[PDB]
DNA sequence: GCACGTGGACCACAAACGTGAAGGGTGAGGCTGGAGGAAAGGCGTGGCTTTCAAAGTCCCTCTCCCCTCAAGGTCCTGGACACACTACAAACCCAGAGTTGAAGCTTGGGTTGCATAACGGATCCAGGAACAAAGTCGGGGTGGGGG
DNA sequence: CCCCCACCCCGACTTTGTTCCTGGATCCGTTATGCAACCCAAGCTTCAACTCTGGGTTTGTAGTGTGTCCAGGACCTTGAGGGGAGAGGGACTTTGAAAGCCACGCCTTTCCTCCAGCCTCACCCTTCACGTTTGTGGTCCACGTGC
């Protein structure tokens, strides 16, 4: 059971990575940046864009 | 530029450390060069200790003090009850033409007229007081005193008859590890123009060029900081417009000697700054020639500021 | 060392959470207790709709 | 007239065989004294010095013209241009 | 005579004196001026021979600066040694480039 | 005086260039030649005048011209020395 | 082996060096309250910053303040606004600190002195080059006497450049005359004149002695102020001094002043000659109060 | 004052007895002789200095000659100076 | 592939920016000894002397190349030809 | 010792030409350059060896190279003088 | 030291000894060494000034041969005085002829 | 060697800078080169005038001949000032 | 699901490290400077007379000026190929190391040497007279172009 | 290929310069003394030579594409060639006196000598600057697991 829960946690962290990249796609600055950004930087840019 | 960039950053770390070491060492007392960085830190350690101890057991006031002393036409003076002088401010030389070394350790009554000695002796000797452990002497009304007297002037030629100035002492009696009196001495006759007697820098200089009519053809960037006039304010004007009355004749003699020899060194003289101070100078001169016939074209003048002690010595 | 890694990790998670909360706070029809992924999805939709509606105003 | 170039070749032969000065003397003297006055006035000049200057100048100029001719030839030209002189001097 | 000892025309005494003048050195070995005079005489002979040959080619019996110019500029070794000398009334070699000739 | 540089006439320059084997000449050459010659003369004259001045004389001698040319790297025989 | 050995002693002397330096950095830190209060090993760089940040006078302050006279003021060069003034100004101008601070000196100045003060406020331990000194008329709260003549002396100082100066209201009368027993220096003023006697240079002592400010004398003739009873004698001295280099001293004579009265003066005159041109530059005079 | 006209003329009579020399050519030759003398003397002086020697000997001259003269001329001049010094030393 | 000449411009900038020796030192040293043996065998050299020789050679060649480039430009040409070197050397 | 003239590589010549601002090179240059260099260097070597010989030494010193360059109008700084 | 009496940095005594050696003349006037030392010091100052400017323009604190080359080739008068001089690791000015530029 | 004086001069011109040993050797070479030029030219001038002594006149002339006019003016001024200060004291 | 943990990633600091560059100190003696004197170089005065400046005049070559017309410079166009640019392979150059001793360099000994000076002497230099060469003008022969 | 025209070199006549002869000297040369610059023999240690091993950046060789060099046609305008006219140059002649040269007398400048003593140079010790690695830790993250 714990493996299934941990892999649901992986599904969650994957969903979050995917939505962080999608949110980045809606932020011009993030959409323009080259390096694989660290999560906090993406979210800071997102709250700055809104 | 990858590793050039990392090396730039590391050399910058190096630089920042060096800058901080230099700043740290610059503020110390008894400053000197050739100290190793460890010695710089050790002297900073010692200085922090000493300064913290002395302060704990205790616009700038220096600029205010200078400004007020000058405006009042005055100087600090301190003397023992026996009449012996113990300290004096340098401004005394500009006001009375005595050097501090001519005053210190000497009797004040050598400069006060003999017909007034009894009065100042009474002033100094009649007052006696012992302070408590709580109140500084200068703050007690009993120690404050205001009085007036005449004082002798110095001179460049001892043949001049004795000349004096009336002054007011404003000061207080203070004890020293004997009892002295220390006062701001103000001249009763105001002195709206005065001579600078000590050079505020170890050496300072400025250069110019002059025509065969002695009119300014050039003034360097160092003059305005010294004399207060910008180049355009002097160009075309005669150098004589800025020299002191008594020195006009000696400077004419110097320029005649220069016309005689083409090069040389001048006598001492005074120059009136835009700030209304006569500054003592000495100048080196030489002349340049028009190749077509080897006759003069312009004079070059290198002016050096000098002290009243060197003036009075020769 | 481990205490400092714990501190920096909690700081990382706290910064992330503060940013998630600020991001979600600007949304229309706001409601608390939304899952992080739901916060981001609603933020994605809100950015799309707000940008389009404002641009075409 | 003869076709241009032929008479020039005859002139070239003449002046290469010859040795006399090709410049006018008195204009040269006046030009010298005109220049010299700028360095110093009231100057006096030996005719030997004048002749030395004339010879040196013609020699220098002819050498420079030879180099200029080489440059023009290199540029596939018969006619020399100021650029040829500038280049030769620079080299 | 030193020149006679060496079998030379040029004056050894003058050369020696000139070497003691000019501050060329503090001391001068006796053989030094001899060697120098021999070299000078040899070079002089080369030049004069070539110049006389030029004069003869020009059907002349007395050397003039024109002859010296032609001779020195024709001899490659002397030309290299004296390339930057100018000769009064020397003229120039009769050189014309083929490209300039009519065709 | 002045303007004696124009005294270096176009035919004189033609003769000189022809001695250099020059078959054809552009008009621009003449002024350029005058300028170059002026520079050359000015340098030589400056040096010769300097020699004369150091000797404290007023008369220019060919020996000064030769010394000037010598130090300029150009040697002229047949004017003494 | 010998090369490696020579490198050991040297490299460990360098170790001794960095050990000494780190020891002294830590000691210096101990002497800085903030560094000593900080728990963590502060890096040598931050430690040095904090150290440089971390790195009688009142007797003198009273000794000079008790002797003070006039009033101190600070006026912005770019501003003309009085940035500060001492309370003693209320004795002098009768305006208070609050009436002066935050307001511009130039309305308190007389209209013809505003230009002069502006020229003085132009830029070019207080050094003689930055020094400035001028007489001017300043308004008073109670009034022709709506203005009083103030001597202002100071220096220029720096973000907003400003003149720091003392303004003193000197008595134009001469109190406490010299005692006959004592040779005392009388008041004096120097002036220089064109051939016809018109002022071409004058000093501030002339303003203290004559009440006329410098611009009020420059461009005017001395004969406009000489008293007619002495103009004959003074004109004789003038005619003579034009012919000789010798210094001629006049008799005592009367000279008119701004308020309309006359004062007694005695003057030493000479015609100075420039040696380069062999020409008289101008008449030079030292006037003396009798 | 001194010139080499005597020796120039005698040498001319050695190489071309039938031939004379003009004073202009003679001046050229004297200038040449003096120029070569200066070249050799200066080079030999430098050589002696470079070797901290106070004396100039035939070695310094031979070296200066080798440095100054082109190859063919150098060989002949060296042989000539050698012969001259040899005979002079023998005599 | 970049276009002919573009890399050459980057190279020009690089080599003008740099200061290092461009010839390989050992080939140069052996070439020196290959020449020197002709004048004297069994001859040694201070390495510094060899370096001085190389630097002088590179400087001399670089100057000659620049002059040659000017010649080619005068001919309105980019590629330098032996004619250009020969003309420069003749001048 | 043989063929060391080939030791002067075509890339070395190219680099020197680039330092000389040269953009394009004809192949004939490589051999032409080798010849010119051989001449120049041989003359310098002859002079330096002549200095060494006069000094009666068996080792060439940089000072001899300096003198050889100096007298050929190639004054060089960096190796004493 | 005469240099101190002249306010000069250079060793006037050494300069006088060097002029007294080298056989430049029979005698040396006492003012000549001072004059020469002044000239040398002045030229040195000019060169070092230009060199330090070049170094700072490239953010360097140490003068290297490249800086000397740059200064000397940039300064026209020094380029005249030192036109034929060569410097170790000197390099060249970044000169590019316009015709070579691509477009 | 002149390294001491070269260094001191730099400390008067750019106190915040140092010198590579190669640059210092270059300066020594340059000093000796210029010294040789001037001394030789002055020697010639003395000879051209059959003089036995080299003075500041000869050096001034050699400087005017050797240096371009700008540098010549400044260098002549420096020599003049140096000789003036020295002779005057 | 979130927070913390650990591994991992990444950043940047922070320090020592040793190496390379530089500077400070002490030894130390060479070299600078000063005193003292001798006598040589130079300044100074007084005179002359050689050379260039400056000009006049006539004859004349050379320069000024104008036009024509073909040839040379130039512009524009097209071809191809010698050169540059990429690539892989190789090598010898570079770096670092070791090993050997010929030559560099210093010391001491002794000599042969060249400078210097006095003195001898005769070939050279200034000058006087005669002959040949140089300058100027005219004629003849050779070289190239045009028909 | 032949004829005509122009240029280049030679020949003749007149004036000036050079060579040969004459007298006086001092430049050249000899013989002598002197102090010492330099050669020579010898020993001691160094730097250069010579060699090797290992690494790898540079060099060499090869393949392909095109920018550059060159040839070519064709215009059109610039220089050349000549004619013809006019002017300052050139040559030769003249005079004026200024400047350079010379000789005479004085003196003071610097070489030469010896000494004193300290600044510049060498070595030795020590320190700092630097890159640069590394240590070291922190920030932070990716996603595990635990709670």
């Amino acid at each position: 059971a714990r493996e299934a829960h941990s892999q649901i946690e992986k599904r969650r962290r994957d969903k979050m990575n995917s939505f962080i990249d999608e949110l980045a796609s809606l932020v011009p600055t993030c959409n323009a940046m080259s390096r694989k950004l660290d999560k906090l930087t993406v979210l800071r840019m997102a709250v700055q864009h809104m | 530029a990858k590793r050039v960039s990392r090396n730039k950053s590391e050399k910058k770390r190096r630089d920042q450390f060096n800058v901080l070491i230099k700043e740290l060492g610059s503020m110390l007392p008894g400053n000197a060069r050739k100290m190793d960085k460890s010695t710089v830190l050790q002297k900073s350690i010692d200085f922090l200790r000493k300064h913290k101890e002395t302060t704990a057991q205790s616009l700038s006031n220096e600029e205010f003090t200078q400004l007020m002393l000058e405006a009042l036409d005055g100087f600090f003076l301190a003397i023992m009850t026996d009449g012996s002088i113990i300290y004096v401010s340098e401004s005394v030389t500009s006001l009375l033409e005595h050097l501090p070394s001519d005053l210190v350790d000497q009797s004040i009554f050598n400069f006060i007229p003999e017909g007034e000695h009894s009065e100042v002796y009474k002033i100094l000797s009649t007052h006696l007081l012992e302070s408590d452990s709580l109140t500084p002497e200068y703050l007690k009304s009993k120690n404050q005193l205001e009085f007036c007297c005449h004082m002798l002037r110095g001179t460049i030629d001892p043949k001049e008859p004795s000349t004096y100035e009336y002054v007011r002492f404003i000061g207080n009696f203070k004890s020293l590890t004997r009892v002295c009196f220390v006062a701001t001495v103000r001249l009763a006759t105001p002195q709206f123009i005065k001579e600078m007697c000590t050079v505020e820098e170890p050496n300072e200089e400025f250069t110019s060029r002059h025509s065969l009519e002695w009119k300014f053809l050039f003034l360097d960037h160092r003059a305005p900081p010294i004399i207060g006039y910008l180049p355009f304010e002097v160009l075309g004007t005669s150098g004589y417009d800025y020299y002191h009355v008594d020195d006009l004749e000696n400077l004419a003699k110097c320029h005649e000697h220069l016309m005689q020899y083409g090069k040389g060194k001048s006598c001492y003289y005074r120059f009136l700054t835009k700030g209304q101070q006569w500054i003592w100078l000495q100048t080196h001169y030489y002349i340049t020639y028009h190749q077509w016939n080897s006759r003069p074209e312009f004079i070059v003048c290198t002016h050096t500021v000098v002290s009243y002690a060197e003036v009075r010595a020769e | 060392k481990r205490v400092s890694r714990n501190k920096s990790e909690k700081k990382r998670r706290d910064q992330f959470n503060v940013l998630i909360k600020e991001l979600g706070s600007m949304l229309p029809g706001n409601a608390r207790k939304m899952d992080k992924s739901t916060v981001l999805q609603k933020s994605i939709d809100f950015l799309r709709k707000h940008k389009e509606t404002t641009a075409q105003s | 007239r003869y076709r241009p170039g032929t008479v020039a070749l005859r002139e070239i032969r003449r002046y290469q065989k010859s040795t006399e000065l090709l410049i006018r003397k008195l204009p040269f003297q006046r030009l010298v004294r005109e220049i010299a006055q700028d360095f110093k006035t009231d100057l006096r000049f030996q005719s030997s010095a004048v002749m030395a200057l004339q010879e040196a100048c013609e020699a220098y100029l002819v050498g420079l013209f030879e180099d200029t001719n080489l440059c023009a030839i290199h540029a596939k030209r018969v006619t020399i241009m100021p650029k040829d002189i500038q280049l030769a001097r620079r080299i | 005579t030193r020149s006679s000892r060496a079998g030379l025309q040029f004056p050894v005494g003058r050369v020696h004196r000139l070497l003691r003048k000019g501050n060329y050195s503090e001391r001068v070995g006796a053989g030094a001026p001899v060697y120098l005079a021999a070299v000078l005489e040899y070079l002089t002979a080369e030049i004069l021979e070539l110049a006389g040959n030029a004069a003869r080619d020009n059907k002349k019996t007395r050397i003039i600066p024109r002859h010296l110019q032609l001779a020195i500029r024709n001899d490659e070794e002397l030309n290299k040694l004296l390339g930057r000398v100018t000769i009064a009334q020397g003229g120039v070699l009769p050189n014309i480039q083929a490209v300039l000739l009519p065709k | 005086l002045r303007d004696n540089i124009q005294g270096i006439t176009k035919p004189a320059i033609r003769r000189l260039a022809r001695r250099g084997g020059v078959k054809r000449i552009s008009g621009l050459i003449y002024e350029e030649t005058r300028g170059v010659l002026k520079v050359f003369l000015e340098n030589v004259i400056r040096d010769a005048v300097t020699y004369t001045e150091h000797a404290k004389r007023k008369t220019v001698t060919a020996m000064d011209v030769v010394y000037a040319l010598k130090r300029q790297g150009r040697t002229l025989y047949g004017f003494g020395g | 082996g010998r090369i490696k050995n020579a490198r050991e002693a040297h490299s460990q002397i360098e170790k001794r060096r960095r050990d000494k330096m780190n020891s002294f950095i830590d000691e210096l830190a101990s002497l800085v309250p903030t560094c000593n209060a900080m728990s963590r090993k502060l890096d040598k760089l931050t430690v040095l910053r904090m150290a440089v940040q971390h790195m009688s006078d009142d007797e003198l302050k009273h000794l000079i303040l008790r002797a003070a006279d006039g009033f101190l003021f600070v006026v912005g060069c770019d501003r003309g606004k009085i940035l500060f003034v001492s309370e003693s100004v209320f004795k002098i101008l009768n305006y208070s600190q609050n009436d002066l601070i935050g307001q511009s000196l130039f309305d308190y100045l007389h209209p013809k002195d505003i230009a002069k003060v502006k020229e003085q406020l132009s830029s070019s331990r207080l050094c003689s080059g930055a020094r400035r000194s001028f007489f001017c008329r300043m308004k008073c709260n109670r009034p022709r006497k709506s203005f009083c003549t103030i001597h202002s002396t100071g220096y220029l100082k720096s973000n907003l450049s400003c003149l720091v100066a003392i303004g003193r209201l000197h008595s134009h009368m001469v109190p406490q005359p010299a005692n006959g027993e004592i040779r005392v220096k009388s008041m004096e003023y120097v002036s220089r004149h064109a051939i016809d006697g018109k002022f071409v240079f004058v000093d501030q002592r002339a303003t203290a002695i004559l009440a006329y400010l410098p611009q009020e004398l420059l461009g005017t003739s001395c004969y406009e102020y000489f008293h007619q009873d002495d103009i004959g004698h003074l004109a004789e001295c003038h005619r003579q001094v034009l012919q000789t280099r010798e210094k001629i001293t006049t008799n005592c004579y009367k000279f008119k002043i701004k308020d309309g009265s006359f004062i007694t003066l005695r003057s030493r005159w000479f015609s100075f000659m420039n040696p380069w041109t062999k020409e008289v530059e101008y008449i030079v005079s030292t006037n003396t109060v009798v | 004052k001194e010139s080499y006209s005597i020796y120039v003329y005698k040498v001319l009579k050695q190489v071309h007895p039938d031939t004379g020399i003009s004073s202009k050519a003679m001046g050229i030759m004297n200038s040449f002789v003096n120029d070569i003398f200066e070249r050799i003397a200066g080079e030999a002086s430098r050589l002696a200095h470079y070797n901290k020697r106070s004396t100039i000997t035939s070695r310094e001259i031979q070296t200066a000659v080798r440095l100054l003269l082109p190859g063919e001329l150098a060989k002949h001049a060296v042989s000539e100076g050698t012969k001259a010094v040899t005979k002079y030393t023998s005599a």
